[PDB]
């Protein structure tokens, strides 16, 4: 009933945001015949909406050292980050940003002609002792737009075969190896199997499990879900980042560059409240700490607006020419979506779901891993990079301007590793003749679904459930109810209702597939949250307020009984879902503390984390 | 793995043989004054040319010469208001095309592209077209 | 309750012999976001989940939701709903485009024309690519403002009658402004070759300065002015 | 040249500007020099301008070749008749003045 079209490549990249673009043409540039399969035209990816910039220790504003950026990221992650991946990312950052400027990215400039860099949340000089760092390279406040448009333009010079507006449904697995992906061509309603020696998942995040997020409508966890349907684990999915400043109402992002350029957060009584919560960093503390701070001010009666449910971002004390040159994007957006003139009045802002720290777990080379009997094992043929991956460079909390860096650093890493591991033209592995057949059965089931609960209503019940049960502060009783409500909504998917029986541009159908995918991510997120009985980074448990490591790092380690791996929480969550029942199983694997080169860059032991 | 030229060719090949409709355009698009004035510049330009070509054909083909036809016309003793209409109608497209031609020559230097100045310069073209036409039709 | 009517272009490729039509929907503005995209999503979620359109970012940065709202090409997500309840808002696909389904046009010629201008940095000596950041002064970077901000939504080009009549050979204002963005990038070494590519009767010279492009731009850019600067460069450059 | 399209655009603008100066010239210094300059400038500008209309609106290699060929004939007959009128009749400037005295 569905004509299946079969393709053969050396490599298939799923996703055409910043990470997938970089991986895809990087692969073609190494001589690999590469398909890039994307559900959106590439410049529409959520990466296009990024604003504040991309970190790299170029030293254009002061003397810098990538090792300070390494340290900031490790402390930023609250010691759930893998220090080998953070070493790779931060050491690679100067060459990666320079690669982008040489492609033609129109970076803002300094008086010396070099790339302008601003201050940004949680970055410091001298290993946390030297004052605020200025290493966030930016194109005004549209860095992601230019990043993506430059990567897309650069990709046109290469033989990469693009499959635009194709929706990947599942991976083709055989004996624990990925053999490619299966997808639906939205433009004409046909099914396509992409066989390839290597498959790269770069599908973005899943902010749309929540009711208010900064993310595009298209951030639906699609690659994450395919990994879950493959019986593979995802990692750290309970770790969701609330950006301090989504605009009240539509949820649109207002960049942390506003605070990096001088803007300040104020409450109803005009207090710059961050001076009380984080006396050193102030409005440039880490995002988990700023978002928790704002959330405390609102629930303690200092919310702004007629409902006492947001706070203010003040920019008007800053010179108007600085706003025009450094923050033109949010100046328009504050007018359109708030009717605010940033030179006269503050922007109403509140913490809003923004970024997923967890994802498909990988090693520092981008290779997807599983974990079996205490040992990490690479999944042959399968790579992930970008917000859909958990390398993990971000741990429990991502520093602003580190995601765009992750995209280009690990997108290229995936390409470099395939090139050092495989050769072009190697015989693409065969699949059984019926491979992917179950993906089509599910599609046909949803396309003709005629139950009691239309897709928009089931999605809404998921988003409001996540919003009120898996928010900035969490507790066990409330998480447990969110787990119970979510599992019921998962079962009630058997009652789904769709109306569009076509197959060409059936977004009624495509959004029902995305719903299934969001549901798998959300089940893993909230069940992992309920199990994690500690507070770390963005995961704050008011019934378990302390961070629980293998030692108490607040006192000297001399004479301490190390805690067994099962009795502490400095470990990655590994989540699996039985897709038929919706039952979530959880395991744990150790954080990697070794760097790539101890003499070049010391492992940073865990410590009290305060801004 | 497709050049741009191949991409454009496949687009036309795919679409022209498809059942896909062409979305509406001129029948549904909102007019503005600059847009109306742009097409009137073309229409008055074509009209002036077709008037020049007809005049040129009549010089080659009509058995009498111009002063005879002017005499014939005056012998009809037409009303001054009707003479004024005919002169205004003859001079109006020339006046329009001329003043708007000047506006075009200004654009070709790169000046006047702010959308508010496109509007100012068009309204300016309209009042000069009226003033010069009525002054010349009075002559 | 404040019932507002939208009349939306409908065409289904999977219904044999289906003819394009308009369908009216009624939306209570007190239960809807302020933008037209909010009404489109509300209709799809609540009244007719067969209504099909493109969208992603919902904040005017991705360019996905370009369409013709009340006679003008715009982005549904930044276009305020007209609260005059005595007026019906007509919504059409971007004009003079092949319709894939409902409000979804085929943009692949528009993308192929953008590919054809090589919208990426080009240096005569590219062997140094990756070593050091290229130097660009603050002033020469300021020349890119108004040009790099384009989201490639196609609103301008699908508003241009010259592109309607000759969109096969005329690059249109979106692509021409991006050509100028690379022509005046001080780091790019191919200015002459980029001008030389437009030495034919159609690629650039179908522009007759109508200025629908600049009126319609949801980013407030001026593709009409950028085209005039190309023309001046075309007539002045030596080989 | 390899710059044929830009040279044509520049020439179109120069002829427009010349024709614009002929209008003050016809009113101030009417006579044979103006009459033939108007004959040449009016024919050239309309020939180029009508060619842009053909380029915009006429499609297909044969209809394009037919429209452009018909236009050369229209233009060549136009210029001959205007020169005819200037030589054997009162000429353009005098005709306009005679018309306006009606
Ligand atoms: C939301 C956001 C994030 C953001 C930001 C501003 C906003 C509003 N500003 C940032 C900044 O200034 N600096 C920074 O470091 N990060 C910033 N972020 C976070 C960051 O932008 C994102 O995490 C990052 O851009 C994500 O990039 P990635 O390349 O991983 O993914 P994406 O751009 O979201 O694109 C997803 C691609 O995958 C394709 N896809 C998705 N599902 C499918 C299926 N089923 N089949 C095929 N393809 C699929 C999409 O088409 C898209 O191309
Ligand atoms: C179109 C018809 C042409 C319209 C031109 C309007 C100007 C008429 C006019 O008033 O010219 C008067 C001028 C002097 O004559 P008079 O008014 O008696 O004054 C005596 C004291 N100076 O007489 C002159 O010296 C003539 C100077 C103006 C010459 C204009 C030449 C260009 C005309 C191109 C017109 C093309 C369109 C043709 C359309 C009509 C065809 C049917
Ligand atoms: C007597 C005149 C005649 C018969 C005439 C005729 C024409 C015609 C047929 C066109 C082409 C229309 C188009 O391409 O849309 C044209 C274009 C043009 N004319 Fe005239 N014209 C006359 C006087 C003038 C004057 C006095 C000026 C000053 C002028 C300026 C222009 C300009 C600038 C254009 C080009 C418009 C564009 O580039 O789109 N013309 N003319
Ligand atoms: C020879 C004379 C030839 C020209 C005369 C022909 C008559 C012209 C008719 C078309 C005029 O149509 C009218 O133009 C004006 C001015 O651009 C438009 O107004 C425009 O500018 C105003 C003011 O900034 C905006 O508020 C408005 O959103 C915009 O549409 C109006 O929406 C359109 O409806
Ligand atoms: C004589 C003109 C007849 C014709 C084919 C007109 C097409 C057309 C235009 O090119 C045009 C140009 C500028 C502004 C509005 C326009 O609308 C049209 O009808
Ligand atoms: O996510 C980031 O790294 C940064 C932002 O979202 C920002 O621009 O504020
Ligand atoms: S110039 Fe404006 S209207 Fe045209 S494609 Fe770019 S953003 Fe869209
Ligand atoms: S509307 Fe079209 S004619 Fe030129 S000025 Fe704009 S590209
Ligand atoms: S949805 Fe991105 S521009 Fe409207
Ligand atoms: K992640
Ligand atoms: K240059």
């Amino acid at each position: 009933q569905y004509p299946v079209v079969d393709h053969e490549f050396d490599a298939v990249v799923v996703g055409a945001g910043g990470a997938g673009l970089r991986a895809a043409f990087g692969l073609s540039e190494a001589g690999f015949n590469t398909a890039c399969v994307t559900k959106l035209f590439p410049t529409r990816s959520h990466t296009v909406a990024a604003q504040g910039g991309i970190n790299a220790a170029l030293g254009n504003m002061e003397d810098d050292n990538w090792r300070w950026h390494f340290y900031d990221t490790v402390k930023g992650s609250d010691w759930l980050g893998d220090q080998d991946a953070i070493h790779y990312m931060t050491e690679q950052a100067p060459a990666a940003v320079i690669e982008l400027e040489n492609y033609g990215m129109p970076f803002s400039r300094t008086e010396e002609g070099k790339i302008y860099q601003r201050a940004f949340g949680g970055q410091s000089l001298q290993f946390g002792k030297g004052g605020q760092a200025h290493r966030c390279c930016c194109v005004a406040d549209r860095t992601g737009h230019s990043l993506l448009h430059t990567l897309y333009g650069r990709s046109l010079r290469y033989d990469t075969s693009y499959f635009v507006e194709y929706f990947a449904l599942d991976l083709l697995m055989e004996n624990g190896e990925c053999r490619g992906v299966i997808a639906l061509c939205i433009e004409d309603g046909t099914i396509h199997r992409f066989r390839a020696k290597n498959t790269v998942i770069a599908t973005g995040g899943y902010g749309r499990t929540y009711f208010s997020c900064t993310s595009a409508h298209t951030s639906t966890g699609d690659g994450t879900a395919m990994v879950t349907r493959a019986g593979l684990p995802c990692q750290d999915l309970e770790f969701v980042q609330f950006h301090p400043t989504g605009i009240y109402g539509a949820g649109c992002l207002i960049t942390e560059g506003c605070r990096g350029e001088g803007g300040i957060l104020i409450n109803s009584q005009g207090e710059r409240f961050m001076e009380r919560y984080a006396p050193v960093a102030k409005d440039l503390a880490s995002r988990d700490v700023v978002s928790r701070s704002m959330t405390i001010e609102i629930r303690e009666g200092r919310g702004c607006g007629p409902e006492k449910d947001h706070v203010y971002l003040q920019l008007h004390h800053l010179p108007p020419q600085q706003l025009a040159t450094r923050l033109p994007g949010i100046s328009e957006t504050a007018m359109i979506f708030a009717g605010v003139d940033v030179t006269k009045e503050p922007i109403p802002v509140l913490p809003t779901v923004h970024y997923n720290m967890g994802g498909i777990p990988t090693n520092y080379k981008g290779q997807v891993i599983t974990h079996v009997n205490g040992e990490d094992k690479v999944v042959p043929g399968l790579y992930a990079c970008g917000e859909a991956a958990s390398a993990s460079v971000h741990g429990a909390n991502r520093l602003g301007a580190n995601s765009l860096l992750d995209l280009v650093v690990f997108g290229r890493a995936c390409a470099l590793t395939i090139a050092e591991t495989c050769k072009p033209g190697e015989p693409v592995p065969s699949i059984k003749p019926n491979a992917g057949e179950e993906s089509v059965a599910n599609l046909d089931k949803l396309r003709f679904a005629d139950g009691t609960i239309r897709t928009s209503e089931a999605r809404l019940n998921m988003q409001k459930t996540m919003q009120s049960h898996a928010a900035v502060f969490r507790t066990g009783s409330i998480l447990q109810e969110g787990c119970e409500k979510l599992s019921q909504i998962y079962r009630d998917l058997a009652h789904l209702k769709t109306f569009d029986r076509g197959i060409v541009w059936n977004t009624d159908l495509v959004e029902t597939l995305e719903l299934q995918n969001l549901m798998l991510c959300a089940l893993q997120t909230i069940y992992g949250a309920e199990a994690r009985k500690e507070s770390r980074g963005a995961h704050a448990r008011e019934d378990y307020k302390l961070r629980i490591d293998e030692f108490d790092y607040s006192k000297p380690l001399q004479g301490q009984q190390k805690r067994p791996f099962e009795e502490h929480w400095r470990k990655h969550t590994l989540s699996y879902v039985d897709v038929k029942s919706g039952k979530v199983t959880l395991k744990y694997r150790p954080v990697i503390d070794r760097t790539l080169n101890e003499e070049d860059c010391s492992s940073v032991p865990p410590a009290i984390r305060s801004y | 793995a497709t050049t741009a030229k191949e991409e454009m060719a496949r687009f036309w090949e795919k679409n022209t043989k498809s059942s896909r409709p062409l979305s509406p355009h001129i029948s549904i698009y909102k007019w503005s004054l600059p847009m109306a004035m742009s097409i009137t510049h073309r229409g008055t330009g074509v009209a002036l040319s077709l008037g020049v070509s007809l005049f040129s054909l009549a010089a080659l083909l009509l058995p009498e010469q111009f002063p005879h036809y002017v005499a014939v016309v005056k012998s009809l003793s037409l009303s001054p208001a009707l003479i004024y209409s005919a002169k205004f109608a003859l001079v109006f497209p020339l006046s329009y095309h001329t003043w708007n031609g000047i506006r075009h020559l200004v654009w070709d230097m790169g000046k006047g592209f702010k959308l508010s100045q496109v509007e100012q310069s068009g309204v300016v073209v309209l009042i000069l077209t009226l003033l010069s036409s009525a002054a010349i039709a009075a002559m | 309750s404040r019932i507002k009517k939208f009349s939306i272009y409908r065409w289904d490729p999977d219904k044999p012999g289906d003819k394009p039509r308009m369908q009216t929907y009624e939306v209570d503005l007190n239960k809807c976001g302020p933008m037209v995209l909010d009404a489109l999503i509300k209709i799809k979620n609540e009244l007719d989940s067969t209504l099909t359109f493109r969208r992603s970012c919902r904040e005017g940065i991705c360019g996905s939701c370009a369409m013709n709202i009340a006679g003008g090409n715009t982005l549904a997500c930044t276009k305020k709903i007209d609260p005059d309840l005595s007026k019906t808002t007509k919504i059409y696909p971007l004009p003079h485009m092949y319709v894939v389904k409902d409000l979804v046009p085929d943009l692949s010629n528009f993308y192929a024309q953008y590919k054809s201008i090589e919208p990426y940095l080009k240096k005569k000596d590219e062997s140094k690519q990756g070593k050091e950041q290229y130097l660009q002064s603050i002033e020469d970077r300021q020349k890119l403002d108004g040009l790099y901000e384009c989201i490639l939504c196609a609103c301008c080009s699908t508003s241009c009658p010259s592109y309607w009549w000759n969109g096969d050979k005329y690059l249109g204002p979106a692509v021409l402004m991006q050509a100028y963005r690379w022509m005046i990038d001080s780091r790019d070494d191919y200015t002459e070759e980029r001008l030389a590519q437009l030495q034919d009767p159609f690629s650039l010279y179908r522009c007759h300065t109508i200025m629908n492009c600049t009126r319609t731009c949801p980013k407030g850019l001026n593709p009409g002015k950028a085209i005039a600067e190309i023309k001046k460069m075309m007539a002045t450059y030596k080989e | 040249s390899s710059k044929a399209a830009s040279l044509h655009w520049t020439s179109e603008r120069a002829v427009s500007a010349l024709l614009l100066g002929l209008l003050p010239a016809a009113y101030l210094y009417p006579g044979p020099a103006v009459d033939y300059s108007l004959a040449a400038a009016l024919t050239l500008h309309g020939h180029w301008g009508l060619g842009q209309v053909i380029t915009d609106y006429v499609h297909g290699d044969t209809p394009i070749k037919v429209a452009n060929t018909g236009l050369y004939v229209l233009s060549a007959i136009t210029f001959t008749g205007l020169c005819y009128f200037n030589y054997y009749d009162v000429g353009i400037c005098k005709a306009v003045a005679m018309l306006w005295s009606i």
